[PDB]
């Protein structure tokens, strides 16, 4: 019925469609059992929203430096900043561990107990967070246009692109990762040469992909 | 009925009932009862704040041409120093919008005069205040209401228009105005950038990074000026 | 929860504060005052440390009042927080001494008539004289109100009694902070403020020692 | 119920009725150390006893080193305020030591006697007529009589909510310490000392900083 990500494959019968971006991939049957699914697919929720914030900072950045406005690459953002802003490393890297470690401390507990974040125990705050889903935490904190709290099918809609833009997010930052240890430039610099000639550079000419070329 | 597209179905959350509605809500930000009272608020002071910058920004160029807007907070020099404006300022723009916010979460709760308790504001809409903030209301007031949603909406896109052309070109709005019926076939956005695939070329930002004012250098940065076609 | 003044008209305020108590607003983000015996121990806490804080903004304020004019006296230009190191007739240990041992007793018998009223209303040594009957904590009377000014409308007067001290202590806090960060007597700060409004702010004094 | 992890699962011996009615109740317990009621009742007394210490002690440390930072006193610091006291002593610290120990000793064992026994310490012809004021209240480790001349423990309404002031504040005391002694092996200087150098420049003075408590960066 559904697309699936193999035409003419039956779909698992782990993967019904229910969740979305549900595409019937998964041929190491990694999430079989139901609590494994629901730790993956919060997983790749968070996964996805990083990837996402990384490609759009990367990319806005890049931008920045293509044109003369000075902004450093993303492979040289972080010394950049250190080196110009009296910043001490560890200090900010421990700082960013308190902070993720309170954050992603109280999500693994709701997760473990679904609405105990809810208690009040952390400044009175309930419905703050109660959370709608699994890797869905409605609220007026997380979300306060309220967009997941009406038009049930504008939300599913909504949900769909959320995954699929996550998805294209971690695979573009996979290519930064690959372009950057293969080319040595930004991924704007390596679109412009590619615009400039298209058909002498791209992968098959770099001299790293391919070593037999 | 009115409507943003015509022959369009408006969305369900939207059902004509609110002043302006025309059935304009793509992304609906306004599908929730809550969300939609709270912007309701926020689209109103953004209509009058807008209506009264363009309003102010049209009268300063017209009776002052040699001061830009853009630097009317820089060269304008008053016997009241600047801290001591910005803590007046602070101050009664905090009670304003404290005795506002109240109203909106608890309507009829600060509509009484608290130095004088024969003043009272009557019983009105949220948003809508009345009374003593309406002296004079000449026409029907549905009417006027639409005609002031109106043209808060056209004044919010000629602020932004206005902030956009000031730091595009660095002239007024009756200073880009008049250049613009200059030359018309060179002066407008198109004729000044152009994006294709080998090239990518934007105008130069007119507003300087820093302005020393008092020593101080407050950055003055175009905004989003990299991704400026 | 009621028709009485608040610090927020519209706003939930806490069910436990009646208006029984003096300068009742529902002011108490913290509720700090759930408990009903803390609630009963602040009140008196409150108005102790508004009547020191009254007697001390006053004693901060005359002395300075009286020095720039042409009234003159042995102690007038030295500072309130430079009072300490003064010649006295004798040394501040052993009015301390004094001191300690005077409140020692009075506040013994302050406790003794806080933890129950009316036990402490007798003159020990002369056995006639003694207080009303009607008494409560923090309000002593008697020989406390000699001119009998209680008599009248005391909830206007416990008000205005409990406003002045609210902003005594706000005052004294005040000295404090002037008195660190200007490290100038408060009556200079307030004709230097006096002068020219604009440039003199907190703001301004904190951002040129920046 | 408050707890010291939302969402956590409690110990089912901490959600007993007895265990509940200790100050502090939060069911922090990872390792079951109070599965056992005689051992949960043993470590309340410890837990009591380090409370107690360790406020004194870092009572002791703090306030005569917020002193000695102005001019109210010129006490050393504390890791060198026992060279200087046993300097100009009257005795050298083996026998100080030897009379601690003695003394400690008696009234330590009159405790261990109570805790294994309540009330056990009032028996008859033992105290000189004293052992009668031995004897303390229904709960352990909260005794009367010599102890509390001022008789805060009468009201009922309070003692719920006096016992939590004594134990949170001595596990914050019994932490205080414990900083005490790492800080000592990690700056060279004294509490206070480093609160200030702390408050000097907090975003590079730390402890992410003196390249002791983080080896690898
Ligand atoms: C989340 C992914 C992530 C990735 C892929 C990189 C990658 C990089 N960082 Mg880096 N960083 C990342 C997060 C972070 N950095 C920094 C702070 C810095 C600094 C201060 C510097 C770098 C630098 C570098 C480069 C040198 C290699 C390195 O140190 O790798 C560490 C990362 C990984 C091995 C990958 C981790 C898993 C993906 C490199 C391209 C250096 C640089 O730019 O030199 C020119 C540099 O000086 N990063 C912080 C804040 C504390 C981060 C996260 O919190
Ligand atoms: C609410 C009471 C009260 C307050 C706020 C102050 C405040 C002050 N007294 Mg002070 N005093 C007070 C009561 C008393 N003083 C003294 C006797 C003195 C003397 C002799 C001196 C002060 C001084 C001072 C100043 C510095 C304090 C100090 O040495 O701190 C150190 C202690 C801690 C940080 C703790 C100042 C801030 C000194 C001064 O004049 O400085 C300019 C000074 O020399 N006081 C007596 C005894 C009669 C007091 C009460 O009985
Ligand atoms: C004859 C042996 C004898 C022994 C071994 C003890 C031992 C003890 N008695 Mg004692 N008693 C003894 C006889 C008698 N006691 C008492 C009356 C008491 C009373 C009234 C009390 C004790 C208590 C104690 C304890 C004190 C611990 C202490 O101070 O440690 C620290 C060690 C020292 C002070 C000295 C150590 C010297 C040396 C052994 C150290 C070198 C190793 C302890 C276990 C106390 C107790 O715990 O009661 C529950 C207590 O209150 N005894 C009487 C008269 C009735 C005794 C008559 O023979
Ligand atoms: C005084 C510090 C400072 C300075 C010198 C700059 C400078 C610059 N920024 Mg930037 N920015 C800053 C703070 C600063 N920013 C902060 C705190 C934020 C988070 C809100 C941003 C978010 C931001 C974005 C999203 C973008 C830039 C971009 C740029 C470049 C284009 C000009 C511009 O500002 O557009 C204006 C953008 C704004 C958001 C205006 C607000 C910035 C002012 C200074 C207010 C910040 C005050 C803050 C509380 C301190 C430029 C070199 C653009 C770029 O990278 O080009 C590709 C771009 O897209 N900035
Ligand atoms: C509880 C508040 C309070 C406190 C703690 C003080 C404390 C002090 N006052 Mg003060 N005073 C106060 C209230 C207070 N006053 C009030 C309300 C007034 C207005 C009537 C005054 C008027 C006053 C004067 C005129 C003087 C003081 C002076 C003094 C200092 C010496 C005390 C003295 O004169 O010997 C005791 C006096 C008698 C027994 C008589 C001393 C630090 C002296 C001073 O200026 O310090 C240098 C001084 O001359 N006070
Ligand atoms: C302006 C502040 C203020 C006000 C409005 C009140 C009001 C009241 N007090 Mg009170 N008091 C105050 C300050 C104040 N007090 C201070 C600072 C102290 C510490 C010395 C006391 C200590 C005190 C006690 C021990 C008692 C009262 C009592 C009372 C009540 C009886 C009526 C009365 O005192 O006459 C009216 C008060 C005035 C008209 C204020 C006159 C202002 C003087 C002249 C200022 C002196 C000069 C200045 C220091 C410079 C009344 C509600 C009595 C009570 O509760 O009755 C049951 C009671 O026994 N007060
Ligand atoms: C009785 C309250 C009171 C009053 C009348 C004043 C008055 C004054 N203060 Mg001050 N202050 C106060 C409380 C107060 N303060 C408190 C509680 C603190 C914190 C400890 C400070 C800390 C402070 C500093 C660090 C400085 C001043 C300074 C000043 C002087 C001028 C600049 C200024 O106003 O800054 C702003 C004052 C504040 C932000 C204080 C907060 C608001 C207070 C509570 C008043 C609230 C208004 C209230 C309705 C009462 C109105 C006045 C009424 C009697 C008519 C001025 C005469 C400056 C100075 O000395 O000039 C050289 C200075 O640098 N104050
Ligand atoms: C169990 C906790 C504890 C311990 C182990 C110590 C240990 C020590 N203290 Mg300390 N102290 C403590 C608690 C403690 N204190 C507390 C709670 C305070 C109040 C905040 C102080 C205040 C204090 C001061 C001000 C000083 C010390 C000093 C000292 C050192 C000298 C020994 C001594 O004082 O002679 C033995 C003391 C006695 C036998 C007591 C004799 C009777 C005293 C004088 C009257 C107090 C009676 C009262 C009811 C208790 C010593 C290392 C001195 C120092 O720094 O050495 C250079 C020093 O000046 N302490
Ligand atoms: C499904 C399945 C199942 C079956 O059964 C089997 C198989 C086949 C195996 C499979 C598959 C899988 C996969 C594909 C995976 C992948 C993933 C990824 C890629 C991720 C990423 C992911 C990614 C991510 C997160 C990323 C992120 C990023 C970021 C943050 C960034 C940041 C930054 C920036 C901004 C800039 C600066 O300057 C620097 C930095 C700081 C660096
Ligand atoms: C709960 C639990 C259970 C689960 O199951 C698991 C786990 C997690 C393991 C846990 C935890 C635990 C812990 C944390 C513990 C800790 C403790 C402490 C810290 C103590 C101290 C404690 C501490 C203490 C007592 C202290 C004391 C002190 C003192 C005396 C001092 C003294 C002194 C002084 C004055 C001064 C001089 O100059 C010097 C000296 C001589 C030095
Ligand atoms: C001048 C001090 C102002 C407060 C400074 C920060 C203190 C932080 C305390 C925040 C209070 C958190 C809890 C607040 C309300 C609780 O929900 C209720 N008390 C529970 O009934």
């Amino acid at each position: 019925v559904r697309p699936v990500w193999f035409p003419g494959n039956p779909p698992p019968a782990h993967l019904d469609g229910s969740l979305a971006g549900d595409y019937g991939f998964d041929p190491l049957f990694l999430g079989q059992e139901p609590q494994t699914l629901k730790w993956y697919v919060q997983a790749e929720l968070v996964h996805g929203r990083f990837a996402m914030l990384g490609a759009a900072g990367i990319i806005l950045t890049s931008i920045g430096a293509k044109v003369g406005l000075g902004f450093p690459e993303w492979y040289d953002a972080g010394k950049v900043v250190v080196e110009k802003n009296n910043i001490d490393f560890p200090t900010l890297m421990v700082i960013q561990f308190y902070l993720m470690g309170w954050a992603e401390t109280k999500r693994w507990y709701d997760f473990k107990n679904p609405g105990s974040q809810a208690d009040g125990s952390f400044l009175g705050f309930t419905e703050e967070f109660k959370g709608l889903e699994n890797g869905y935490p409605g609220g007026r904190f997380f979300d306060p246009m309220g967009l997941s709290r009406g038009d049930a099918a504008k939300y599913q809609e909504y949900k769909q692109k959320e995954v699929k833009n996550g998805r294209l997010a971690m695979i573009a930052c996979l290519g930064f990762a690959a372009q950057y240890a293969a080319t040595g430039k930004g991924p704007l610099d390596n679109l412009a040469d590619h615009l400039a000639d298209p058909n002498h550079v791209n992968f098959a000419t770099n001299g790293v992909s391919i070593p037999i070329a | 009925r009115p409507l943003w597209l015509p022959g369009s179905t408006p969305p369900a959350h939207l059902k004509g009932d609110l002043p302006g509605d025309f059935g304009f809500d793509p992304l609906g930000l306004g599908a929730n009862a809550e969300s939609l009272k709270w912007f309701k608020e926020s689209e109103l002071v953004h209509s009058r704040w807008a209506m009264a910058a363009v309003a102010g920004i049209l009268v300063q160029e017209i009776v002052r041409p040699d001061v830009f807007w853009y630097n009317a907070g820089k060269e304008v020099e008053s016997p009241l120093g600047p801290l001591g404006l910005l803590a007046v300022e602070f101050f009664l723009m905090h009670w304003v919008e404290v005795r506002r916010w109240q109203d909106l979460r608890k309507p009829g709760s600060v509509d009484q005069d608290p130095i004088f308790s024969q003043y009272k504001l009557p019983p009105h809409e949220v948003g809508y205040p009345g009374g003593v903030f309406a002296p004079f209301i000449p026409g029907d007031l549905a009417e006027l209401k639409v005609k002031e949603i109106k043209n808060g909406r056209l004044a919010m896109l000629a602020f932004v228009g206005f902030v956009m052309a000031a730091q595009v070109t660095g002239k007024g709005p009756i200073a880009a105005l008049q250049e613009h019926l200059a030359d018309p076939w060179g002066t407008t956005i198109f004729s000044k950038a152009a994006v294709v695939p080998g090239q990518a070329v934007a105008p130069p930002c007119k507003i300087p990074a820093s302005v020393s004012y008092k020593g101080i250098e407050i950055p003055t940065p175009c905004f989003l000026q990299g991704l400026w076609p | 929860d009621a028709a009485l003044p608040s610090w927020m008209p519209g706003a939930d305020l806490p069910g436990y504060l009646n208006g029984t108590l003096p300068g009742d607003f529902g002011f108490d983000p913290l509720y700090l005052g759930q408990d009903p015996v803390k609630l009963k121990w602040y009140a008196q806490a409150e108005l102790m440390n508004a009547r020191f804080a009254m007697l001390a903004v006053a004693g901060i304020l005359v002395p300075e009042l009286l020095s720039n004019i042409g009234f003159s006296w042995p102690g007038a230009g030295v500072a309130w927080y430079d009072a300490g190191k003064f010649e006295y007739f004798a040394p501040a240990s052993s009015l301390f001494g004094v001191q300690m041992l005077l409140f020692a007793w009075v506040e013994i018998r302050r406790y003794q008539d806080f933890v129950k009223p009316g036990s402490a209303n007798q003159d020990p040594i002369f056995t006639n004289n003694k207080l009303p009957d009607g008494n409560e904590p923090g309000y002593p009377g008697g020989i406390f109100d000699p001119f009998g000014w209680s008599k009248g409308d005391i909830k206007s007067l416990k008000l205005k009694e409990i406003k002045n001290g609210r902003l005594a202590m706000l005052a004294f806090a005040g000295f404090i902070g002037q008195a660190y960060t200007t490290g100038t007597t408060p009556l200079k700060n307030l004709s230097t403020h006096l002068a020219d409004p604009w440039s003199t702010t907190v703001w301004q004094n904190d951002l040129a020692r920046l | 119920r408050q707890s010291w992890l939302p969402g956590s699962q409690i110990p089912a011996h901490l959600d007993t009725p007895a265990a509940q009615a200790l100050a502090g109740n939060f069911g922090f317990d990872p390792l079951g150390l109070g599965k056992d009621p005689v051992a949960l009742r043993w470590y309340q007394q410890a837990e009591l006893i380090h409370c107690r210490t360790a406020m004194a002690g870092v009572a002791g440390i703090l306030i005569p080193g917020l002193l000695t930072k102005a001019g109210a006193l010129n006490v050393p610091e504390w890791y060198d305020a026992g060279k200087v006291a046993i300097e100009n002593s009257f005795a050298p610290w083996g026998s100080l030591l030897a009379v601690q120990l003695f003394l400690c000793g008696f009234v330590e064992a009159k405790r261990w006697q109570d805790i294994r026994k309540p009330g056990s310490q009032g028996e008859p012809g033992s105290f000189l007529g004293f052992e009668a004021s031995l004897k303390g209240t229904s709960e352990l480790g909260y005794p009367g009589g010599p102890f509390d001349p001022l008789g805060l423990s009468k009201e009922a309404d309070k003692w719920a909510d006096w016992k939590l002031k004594e134990v949170k504040n001595g596990r914050l005391a019994m932490l205080a310490f414990l900083g005490f002694v790492a800080q000592k092996y990690a700056t060279g200087a004294g509490p206070v000392d480093n609160l200030a150098a702390h408050l000097k420049d907090p975003w590079h003075v730390n402890y992410a900083t003196n390249g002791v408590s983080l080896p690898f960066l």
